[PDB]
C-alpha cells in the first residue's frame, strides 16, 4: 500500500474551500463589502470573521488534541515497512502544509495588496483581511502544528525529542499572525501611505524568512525515510 | 467609501470642497463624465498631517471603474504630483471615461505625502454598456496610434512565458535523474563527485552562454524596434495657481460651539457682522462634505448627493436680513441623520474636539460670500 | 566646467543669471578681478533639489588659482551660508584676487544645502605672473599683520615632526632587538615574561610621563601666546535682501513649446500681451547660461562668453514692435551650436521634460524687462 490516496484529498480539499472562497469575495467584495459600515458588510463579512474564528479555535483543538491522544506508546515496536508508510503519511501531512503556507502566503497575500490600489481602508477587517488574516493564516498554522505534532507522534526519527529545524518552519510562519498587530499599528500612526515595501511590512518578511527552515525540516524527513526502509537499492 | 472611519476632527480641518458639479449621473462605455468645484485648503491645517507640499488629486472609485482621462488644478493639467498652499482656494477638473458597466460611489480625493488620503464627496454614477466596448486609444510622437488596453500584452506574455520555459527547462534537466534521498546519500557517504559529470557542465555552460546571448540580442532588437524611448516622466509641479476671491465682507465669530452626546445635532452661537452695503442672509453651513441648508435662503440645483444634503438641516434663531453695519448674535442649529451616518458624532473619540467648515451668505440679488469658521466643539451630556 | 553633466531641465530651472559683468579678463599676480550681476530663484525651484534655505555664493574654478577676497549678496558680506527666498532676484558681487599664472575658466555657482552645486556661466580669465608674488596679508584684532600664505606653516611642520620623531623613538627602541618571529616563538613556547623586562617597564613609563608633560606644557605655552582666541565663526545668514524689481509690464503665455531631436534649435509659440505706454520688441531669450539674442533688437556689449552667446540665435515670426494694449502670437526659435555644445538638447534623457528662462523685451528708448516663461519642452522626431 504505502502512499495512499489521503494526498488527493489533502490537495483537494484546500484547492475547494480556498476557490469557494475566492468566488465568495468576486461576490461580496463590492457590492456589500465596500461600506465596513453598512449592514449587510455586518452579515456578509463580519459573520464570516467570526464563523471562521470559531470553527478554526474547534478544528484546531480537535485536530491537535487527536493527534497527541492517539500518539504511539510502543514506538521501539514499529516495523520498518509501518515506520515507512507513516513517513509517507508524514510526507502527504507537509505536502498539506505546502499547499496551505501557498495559499496563504502568496495568494491572499498579494490579493490583499490588489485591494490596497482600490479602497481606502475603513479598518482592520476588509474583506481581504477576513479571509487572509482570519481565515488563510490561522489554516497554514494548524496544518503545520499538525505536521509536527504527527511526525513527533508516529516517527521515532522525530520522537525522543523537538526538532528544531521543524520547530521554527511550525512557529515562524505562526508568528506572522500576531505580526498583524504590527501590520495595524504600522497603518494607523506610522506610514499613511499604502506602500507595500513600508518597514511597517518587515515583520512578515523576518518570519517569512523562517519558512526556510524547510529545508532542515526536509533532510530531516529524508532521514527519517532512510532509516530502515532506506533500501537497498539507495547506495547500491 | 473610506470616509466615515477617519478622524472627524481631521476630515473637518483638512481640505474644504464646495462649488462641486456632476456632468452627468448616468453614462455609457466610453461616455465622459466630468467633475469641478472648488477646494481650499484649511489654515488650521492639522499638526499630524505633513503640510501639502506634495499632493496628488486623485480619483475615489472602486479600482479602474472609470479611467482618469483629465485633472486639472487651476486651469492646468496636472498628472503628477502638486505643491499645494495652506489657505488658498483652488479649481479642479477631473474628467473621467466609463469602463466598467455598474453603480459606483466616485469621490473626488487629494492625497497628501505626509498624512494620507482627504476624501472629498461622493456621488454615485452608473455605468451601462460592456466592459468589452470599452477603448483607450493614445496616439505617440513616434506616429502610433494604439490601444492602452491591450497594447504591449502579446510581447508581455511572450517574453515572461520565454524564461519561465527556460527555467523549467533547467529544472527538469536536472530532474529527469533521482532527486533526493539517493543524491543527499551520495553526498554524504564520502565524496559524491559522480552526480555531476559531463556533459552536465557542458549543459551549464551552454545554458549560461545562451542567457547571456539571449539577453543581450533581445535588448538590441527591442531597440532597433522602438529607437526612441523617454524615461518615466515624474516630479512634483510647483506653481498651482490659485483662485483670487473676493475678500468677504461678513465676519463672523464662533462665540461658544456645543454638540449633544448622544444626538445628531451640532449647535454654534455665532456673532455675525455685515459689512458691504447690501443685507445678507446664512443660508449654508458646510462642516465636512455635509451640507446643512436654510430652505429659506438658499435651495441647491447642483444635484448634490442627498445623503450628504440636509434641504433644511441648518436653523437660524433669527435668520432676517443683517442689514449693512449690523452686528448681531444667533443660535445656529446643524441637525441630519448625516451627522450621525457619517460620524460626526465620533469627534467625541479624537484627542483634538475642534470643528471647522463653511458659512454661505446670500443677499437679496443672489450674490454669496464664503466665511471660514473654526472652534472648539464641546459635547454636552446632561 | 562642472555643467554640461546636469540635468538639463534642472541646470534651466534652479537659478538664473544675468546682468553679469566681469571687470577684467587679463590680470597680474595680486590685481583683483570683480564679477557682478543678478541671480533670480526660480520659482518652479525643482522637487529633488531642496529650497535654498542654505545656500553659499561660490566660485567655479580649478583649485585656488584666485582667492577669494570678497562675496556679497545684495550689498553685504556673505562668508557664511545663505537663505535665500524662491522667487526672489538677487544682485550679487565677488571679489577675487589672482594667484597662480594660467588661462582659468571662471564660474559664479549656487550650492545648495541639499540639492548640489547649481553653476553659473564660466568666463575664460588669464592671469599673467608667478605665483612667488602673491600675498595674502591680514590684519588680526591683537595687531599683527600676517601672511596668510605662509603664517603657522612652521610650527605646524615643527609640532608633527616633533610628535612624528616620539613615535619613531617608541617604535625604534622596541626594534633594535629581534622582532617577529623569535618573540613569536617566544611567546608560543611557554610563558613569554622575558621579552618585556625592566628597564623596559620604565621607558615606558618615561614615555607616558613625557607625552602628558609635554602635551600640558605645550597646550600652557600655546595659552600665553596668543591668549586672545576664537571659536570659528560659523552659521547661516538670514535676512538676504532681495532687489526690488517693478513688476512687468509684459505678460507671455508659451503656447506649446518644443524642439528637434537631433537638432540644435527649440521653438516656442508665445502670446504676448504689451501692457504699458510703450512699444516693446523681444531682444533676448535666456534659458541656461544661454544667451538667444536678436541682432536687430539686441546687442551685448559686456563681454559676454562667446561660446554661451548667440548674437543671432533668436528669430521671431513678427518681431515688429509690439503698441501698448496690443497682444499678438508668435514663433520663437531659439538656435545655436551652444544648444548642442552644452547638452541643451540631452533634456530627451531627462524624467522631466520642462524648461524655464527668461525673456528680455526692449522699448524704443532702451529701457528692458524680463519676463519669466516656463512650460512643459516636447522633443519632435518626425
Ligand atoms: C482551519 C479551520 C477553518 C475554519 C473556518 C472556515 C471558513 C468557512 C466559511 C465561513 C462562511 C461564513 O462564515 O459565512 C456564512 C455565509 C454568509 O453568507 P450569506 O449571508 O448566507 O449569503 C449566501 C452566501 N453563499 C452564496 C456562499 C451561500 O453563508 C453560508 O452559510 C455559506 C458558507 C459555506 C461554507 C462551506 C463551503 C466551503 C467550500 C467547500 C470545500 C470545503
Ligand atoms: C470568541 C470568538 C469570536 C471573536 C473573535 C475576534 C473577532 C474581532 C472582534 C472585534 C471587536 C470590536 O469591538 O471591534 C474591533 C475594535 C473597533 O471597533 P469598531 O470601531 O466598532 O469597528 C467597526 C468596523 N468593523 C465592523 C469592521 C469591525 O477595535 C479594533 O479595531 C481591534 C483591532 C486589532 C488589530 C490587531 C489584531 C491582532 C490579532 C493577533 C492574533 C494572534
Ligand atoms: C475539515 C478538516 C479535515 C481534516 C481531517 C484530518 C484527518 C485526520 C488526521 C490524521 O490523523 O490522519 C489522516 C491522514 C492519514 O493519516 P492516519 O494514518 O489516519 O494518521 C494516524 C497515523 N496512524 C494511523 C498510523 C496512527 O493524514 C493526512 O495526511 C490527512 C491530511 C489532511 C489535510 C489537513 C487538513 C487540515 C485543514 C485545517
Ligand atoms: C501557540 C504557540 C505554540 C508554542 C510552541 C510550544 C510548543 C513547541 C514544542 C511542542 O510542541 O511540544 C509540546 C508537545 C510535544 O510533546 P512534549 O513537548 O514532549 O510534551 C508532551 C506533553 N504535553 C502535551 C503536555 C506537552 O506537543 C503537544 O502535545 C501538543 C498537543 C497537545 C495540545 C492540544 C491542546 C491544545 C488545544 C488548543
Ligand atoms: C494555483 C492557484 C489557482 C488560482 C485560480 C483562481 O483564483 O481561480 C479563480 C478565478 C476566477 O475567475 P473565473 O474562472 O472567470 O470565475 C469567476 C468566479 N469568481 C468570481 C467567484 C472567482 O479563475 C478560476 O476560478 C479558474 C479555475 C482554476 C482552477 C485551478
Ligand atoms: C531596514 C531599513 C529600515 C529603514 C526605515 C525606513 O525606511 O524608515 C523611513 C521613515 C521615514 O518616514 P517617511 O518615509 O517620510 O514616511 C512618510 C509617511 N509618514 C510621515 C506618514 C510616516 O523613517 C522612520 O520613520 C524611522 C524608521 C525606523 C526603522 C527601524
Ligand atoms: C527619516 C530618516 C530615516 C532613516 C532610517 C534609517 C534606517 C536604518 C536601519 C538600520
Ligand atoms: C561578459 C559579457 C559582457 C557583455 C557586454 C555586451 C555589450 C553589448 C553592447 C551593446
Ligand atoms: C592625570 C593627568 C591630568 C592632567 C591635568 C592637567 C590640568 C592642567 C590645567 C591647566
Ligand atoms: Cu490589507
Ligand atoms: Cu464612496
Ligand atoms: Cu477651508
Ligand atoms: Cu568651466
Ligand atoms: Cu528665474
Amino acid at each position: 500500500l504505502l502512499d495512499k490516496k489521503w494526498l488527493t484529498f489533502a490537495l483537494a480539499i484546500y484547492t475547494v474551500f480556498y476557490l469557494w472562497v475566492r468566488w465568495y469575495e468576486g461576490v461580496y467584495g463590492w457590492s456589500a463589502g465596500l461600506d465596513s459600515f453598512a449592514p449587510e458588510f455586518e452579515t456578509y463579512w463580519m459573520n464570516f470573521l467570526y464563523t471562521e474564528i470559531v470553527l478554526e479555535i474547534v478544528t484546531a483543538s480537535i485536530l491537535w488534541g487527536y493527534l497527541w491522544k492517539t500518539r504511539d506508546r510502543n514506538l521501539a515496536a514499529l516495523t520498518p515497512r509501518e515506520e515507512l508508510r507513516r513517513n509517507f503519511t508524514h510526507l502527504v501531512w507537509l505536502v498539506a502544509y505546502a499547499w496551505a503556507i501557498y495559499w496563504g502566503a502568496s495568494y491572499f497575500t498579494e490579493q490583499d495588496g490588489t485591494w490596497h490600489q482600490t479602497i481606502v481602508r475603513d479598518t482592520d477587517f476588509t474583506p481581504s483581511h477576513i479571509i487572509e488574516f482570519y481565515l488563510s493564516y490561522p489554516i497554514y498554522i494548524i496544518t503545520g502544528f499538525a505536521a509536527f505534532i504527527y511526525a513527533k507522534t508516529r516517527l521515532p526519527f522525530f520522537a525522543k525529542g523537538i526538532s528544531l529545524p521543524y520547530l521554527v518552519l511550525v512557529v515562524g510562519p505562526f508568528m506572522i499572525l500576531p505580526n498583524v498587530g504590527l501590520n495595524e499599528w504600522g497603518h494607523t500612526f506610522w506610514f499613511m501611505e499604502e506602500l507595500f515595501v513600508a518597514p511597517l511590512h518587515y515583520g512578515f518578511v523576518i518570519f517569512g524568512w523562517l519558512a526556510l527552515a524547510v529545508m532542515g525540516t526536509l533532510t530531516q524527513t529524508f532521514y527519517s525515510f532512510a532509516q530502515g526502509g532506506l533500501g537497498q537499492s539507495l547506495c547500491e | 467609501h473610506g470616509e466615515k472611519s477617519q478622524a472627524a476632527f481631521m476630515r473637518m480641518r483638512t481640505i474644504h470642497w464646495y462649488d462641486l458639479s456632476w456632468s452627468k449621473e448616468k453614462v455609457k462605455i466610453n461616455e465622459t463624465v466630468e467633475i469641478k468645484g472648488k477646494f481650499h485648503v484649511f489654515e488650521g491645517w492639522p499638526e499630524t498631517v505633513d503640510e501639502p507640499d506634495v499632493a496628488f488629486l486623485n480619483v475615489g472609485m472602486p479600482g479602474p471603474v472609470f479611467i482618469r482621462k483629465e485633472s486639472y488644478i487651476g486651469g492646468q493639467l496636472v498628472p503628477r504630483s502638486v505643491r499645494l498652499e495652506i489657505g488658498k482656494t483652488y479649481d479642479f477638473r477631473v474628467v473621467l471615461k466609463a469602463r466598467r458597466p455598474g453603480d459606483w460611489h466616485v469621490h473626488t480625493m487629494m492625497n497628501v505625502q505626509g498624512g494620507g488620503p482627504i476624501i472629498g464627496p461622493g456621488k454615485w454614477i452608473t455605468v451601462e454598456g460592456s466592459m468589452s466596448e470599452f477603448r483607450n486609444p493614445v496616439t505617440t510622437l513616434t506616429g502610433q496610434t494604439v490601444d492602452l488596453e491591450n497594447y504591449n500584452e502579446g510581447n508581455t506574455y511572450f517574453w515572461h512565458a520565454f524564461w519561465f520555459a527556460i527555467g523549467v527547462a533547467w529544472i527538469g534537466y536536472w530532474s529527469r535523474r533521482p532527486i533526493f534521498i539517493p543524491r543527499l546519500l551520495m553526498v554524504d557517504a564520502g565524496r559524491a563527485d559522480e552526480l555531476v559529470s559531463a556533459t552536465d557542465r557542458k549543459v551549464a555552460m551552454g545554458f549560461l552562454a545562451a542567457t547571456i546571448l539571449i539577453v543581450v540580442m533581445a535588448m538590441s532588437s527591442a531597440n532597433s524596434k522602438y529607437p526612441i524611448t523617454i524615461p518615466l516622466q515624474a516630479g512634483t509641479m510647483r506653481g498651482m495657481k490659485p483662485l483670487e476671491l473676493p475678500a468677504p465682507t461678513v465676519s463672523v465669530k464662533v462665540e461658544d460651539a456645543t454638540y449633544r452626546v448622544p444626538g445628531r445635532a451640532m449647535r454654534m452661537k455665532l456673532t455675525i457682522t455685515n459689512h458691504g452695503n447690501s443685507p445678507i442672509r446664512l443660508g449654508e453651513f458646510y462642516t465636512a462634505s455635509v451640507r446643512f441648508l436654510d430652505s429659506d435662503v438658499y435651495k441647491d440645483t447642483t444635484g448634490y448627493p442627498e445623503d450628504l444634503l440636509a434641504e433644511d438641516g441648518l436653523s437660524v434663531s433669527d435668520n432676517s436680513p443683517l442689514a449693512p453695519g449690523e452686528t448681531r448674535t444667533v443660535d445656529v442649529t446643524a441637525s441630519d441623520a448625516a451627522w450621525e451616518v457619517y460620524r460626526l458624532s465620533d469627534i467625541i473619540y479624537d484627542p483634538d474636539s475642534r470643528f471647522a467648515g463653511l458659512l454661505f451668505f446670500f443677499d437679496a440679488t443672489g450674490n454669496r460670500q464664503v466665511v471660514q469658521i473654526d472652534a472648539p466643539l464641546i459635547p454636552s451630556f446632561m
